[PDB]
């Protein structure tokens, strides 16, 4: 009922081209995460 | 990337075991080929004689 208006959009794409060049990333979802994951890739590879 | 060699090993080892008993197949013949040849020169030694 609005594809008239669809492509047609207000938030596109202006995140992304300037997202290779940038450090800091996903990252506090990370920072925790990161500390639980970087122990059990340790246990994993250990018993292959 | 170790997951991959692993499963893998397991595997080639049955097709060893195809050649494996093959192998001791041709044992059992060629064991078998020798005596074959055993006996018949056993015989022409003993026919020589």
């Amino acid at each position: 009922a609005a594809y008239l208006k669809l492509r047609n959009w207000q938030w596109w794409r202006l995140f992304t081209k300037v997202k290779p060049l940038l450090q800091s990333a996903e990252r506090e979802k990370e920072m925790a995460s990161m500390k639980e994951e970087f122990t059990r890739l340790k246990e994993a590879l250990e018993k292959s | 990337k170790s997951e991959a060699r692993r499963k893998e090993l397991e595997e080639k080892m049955v097709s060893l075991l195809q050649e494996k008993n093959d192998l001791q197949l041709q044992v059992q013949a060629e064991q078998d080929n020798l005596a074959d040849a055993e006996e018949r020169c056993d015989q022409l030694i003993k026919n020589k004689i």
